[PDB]
């Protein structure tokens, strides 16, 4: 069977900088949107 | 100094191009 | 209205708000305020009444 | 995107893995059989839509039973698949593709018809994941837009081939036309965006989605990165949120809405500028149904959901 | 003169010059009009609009208060009114449009949403669908016969049929046609744009029997249980045969209509047979 990714929401940690930062924004940028989910510290933020 | 021009403008409400 | 008596808003509606009269001289007001009464938006004669 | 496209290639190069297992499926009576598999595979799919929802049960053993091995009535005699590796090979293929054609010739006519294809494709997909691999690998044939990846214009092969990559229907004679294939789109990924929000309920699963909500944050993410084509974009998009938009907002409170309160500020702009006035029937109910979502600040449910009414009678 | 008029303007008693109540429907009015009983003793009027992109419904008797429906469609009709048939077949709507793309359109449109208070629809109340290349072949005139028969009418003057076998899916039962082998005379090309005599108007006879009329004026006459052409007549040859001009008709029409077993035909004479 093949691979496919499984994760509601990715942890922070495995999560890269950029992306980071762009969760914890008041407003996202254009073409930057992670591909990622959210992580579980940001769903309020 | 207003000059109204009711005639030809641009939709305020339809995006560009 | 909706609120008080259980049923629910249309989606996407932020949830006793003044009377009609009240908000209508709230506007009044700050327009007045604004541009001080002895303006031309303030033609009494015609204001008045409607 | 290199992370989708090897992904996307795996589900295609699989997939044709499988159409060589069974080539011998390709005799007077073994001729019957594939027919009767190809029968008893399809037949129940199409009644989904037709079916009360306490009656719903039945077709989802009926094809948990054919597919695990055990038999099934089709007709008059009955038929199974042990000890039949390319019949059960065989069924899973076109198991798939039939949940996919009927959001081709199905949900794209009648919305509605979504929801209840999507949880039985749903608890099909978690009892026995190839089969779901297979329901992913037609799909992003048929419907490239779903991976999703705009297939470019190349030079060096012929524009048929090129307009089948698109996933315009062609008989051997000519394309279909664009109408009739926006809505062959759209349903497609209306049963896809109710496959990765809805459940199979009964069975006492203990683990996780097949293909999970989170699949649907990053289509939404993906295809808003990259620049959007003409009349596509703006309608799959539409038909997306209306079906998964309050899945989504449920799962991702905040995240939802700032990528919500961004498409009205940037992205719609420019659908503006790539479209001319005669086809802007997609963009411009793009924003009547989020000018109402936007200030109620809810997603309506959409218009057919399975509620538990649906599940008594 | 033993008639008057009497014009009626449905909302000539209210301000709003438009009910409160319209619905428009999407899919993936002054250039037709025409009315239809239904079931429950209301008249259902309907418009094709000059585009013949937006077909509207509104009931007769109560156009104000009542709902008028607007169904927005992707494209134009291949041609006009003429590819649209609409029939009520079991407390529903059913319309039928062949596109201009090619494509066969079908809309369900339920009794009770027509006459409800509602402005959603649940369901699939339309069908896209591609059963013949209309692309080589135009079409020009769609009949219905049946809930799940009706043929089609081409402009090189080949009929096609449509038969339904589920609900949804339609499949082409073609007629014979040797018509077709005038092309070997010196007066007619198949790959003339003229020469063809094409329906201009059409009527079902006890179920099973066909009756066209041909742009030039000839009356034929298939039989559906056979399939065949029974009957072929020049309806022209009958009066002074007027070698100066009849004008062979260059658009579909409403030519005759039957009542009983009576029918007229509307024969072009200086406009006047």
């Amino acid at each position: 069977i093949i691979a496919t990714d499984n994760v509601l929401f990715t942890p922070r940690d495995k999560l890269t900088v950029e992306e980071l930062e762009q969760f914890q924004s008041k407003k996202f940028t254009l073409g930057k949107i992670p591909l990622k989910p959210p992580p579980l510290e940001l769903l309020n933020v | 100094k207003l000059v109204i021009n009711k005639d030809m403008r641009t939709d305020l409400f339809s995006p560009p191009n | 209205e909706i609120v008080q008596d259980l049923p629910d808003l249309p989606i996407a509606v932020i949830a006793e708000p003044p009377l009609p009269y009240v908000y209508v001289s709230q506007q009044i007001q700050l327009i007045a305020h604004r541009t001080s009464l002895d303006s031309l938006i303030f033609p009494v004669n015609s204001l008045l009444p409607v | 995107q290199d992370i989708t496209m090897q992904w996307y290639q795996q589900l295609q190069d699989a997939s044709m893995q499988c159409v060589l297992t069974f080539e011998g499926l390709t005799d007077s009576q073994a001729k019957k059989i594939k027919m009767d598999l190809q029968k008893a595979a399809t037949i129940p799919v199409s009644q989904i839509s037709t079916i009360a929802g306490s009656k719903l049960k039945e077709i989802f053993d009926k094809i948990h039973s054919l597919l695990s091995g055990k038999p099934v009535q089709s007709g008059g005699r009955s038929v199974s698949v042990t000890l039949n590796p390319q019949g059960l090979d065989f069924v899973q293929y076109k198991l798939a593709e039939k949940f996919v054609k009927q959001g081709e010739e199905e949900v794209a006519s009648h919305h509605e018809a979504a929801f209840p294809i999507a949880v039985v494709a749903s608890g099909i997909w978690e009892l026995h994941p190839r089969v779901g691999d297979l329901i992913l690998a037609h799909l992003h044939k048929k419907c490239p837009y779903s991976v999703p990846f705009y297939p470019t214009f190349k030079e060096g092969m012929a524009l048929e081939d090129y307009q089948r990559m698109l996933g315009y229907q062609v008989k051997d004679s000519k394309v279909e036309q664009q109408d009739n294939f926006l809505k062959r789109m759209s349903g497609m990924i209306r049963l896809y965006a109710a496959i990765i929000q809805l459940r199979w309920p009964y069975g006492n699963r203990q683990e996780i989605h097949p293909h999970g909500l989170n699949h649907g944050w990053r289509w939404l993410a993906q295809i808003l990165n990259m620049e959007p084509l003409s009349d596509v974009t703006a309608t799959l998009l539409f038909d997306f949120l209306e079906v998964c938009g309050n899945a989504l907002m449920k799962q991702y409170q905040v995240q939802f809405w700032k990528m919500l309160i961004l498409i009205k500020e940037d992205y719609f702009p420019r659908i503006e500028a790539i479209t001319s006035s005669g086809q802007m029937g997609s963009f411009i109910r793009l924003k009547q149904f989020l000018e109402k979502c936007l200030q109620h600040k809810d997603i309506p449910v959409p218009k057919g959901f399975l509620t538990s009414s649906f599940w008594r009678s | 003169a033993c008639l008057s008029r009497i014009d009626a303007n449905l909302l000539q008693y209210y301000e709003k010059p438009e009910p409160n109540n319209t619905v428009d429907l999407y899919v993936s009015g002054s250039e037709y009009s025409n009315c239809l009983l239904l079931s429950n003793s209301e008249y259902i009027c309907y418009h094709f609009s000059s585009r013949s992109t937006l077909l509207t419904f509104y009931p007769l008797s109560d156009a104000y208060h009542g709902k008028t429906i607007n169904i927005h469609l992707p494209n134009a009709s291949m041609n006009q009114r003429y590819t649209l048939t609409i029939q009520e077949v079991e407390q529903q709507l059913l319309v039928n449009v062949i596109l201009k793309d090619g494509s066969f359109l079908t809309l369900q449109l339920p009794l009770s949403f027509l006459f409800s208070s509602a402005n959603t629809l649940n369901g699939e109340w339309f069908h896209l669908q591609n059963p013949y290349d209309f692309t080589v072949r135009v079409p020009h005139f769609l009949f219905y016969v049946s809930p799940q028969f009706s043929v089609v009418f081409l402009e090189d003057g080949g009929l096609l049929g449509l038969k339904k076998v589920d609900g949804v899916h339609y499949e082409p039962l073609l007629f014979n046609d040797n018509s077709y082998l005038k092309s070997l005379t010196r007066f007619f090309s198949r790959s003339s744009k003229s020469d063809y005599d094409s329906v201009i108007s059409c009527k079902l006879f006890h179920e099973r029997y066909l009756i066209v009329l041909t742009q030039n004026c000839h009356l034929k006459i298939w039989d559906l249980t056979s399939f065949t052409l029974i009957q072929d007549y020049d309806m022209v040859s009958q009066s002074d045969s007027d070698p100066s001009h009849f004008r062979k008709v260059e658009a579909v029409g409403e030519y005759l209509s039957l009542y009983n077993n009576t029918l007229v035909t509307l024969l072009p004479l200086e406009n006047g047979l």
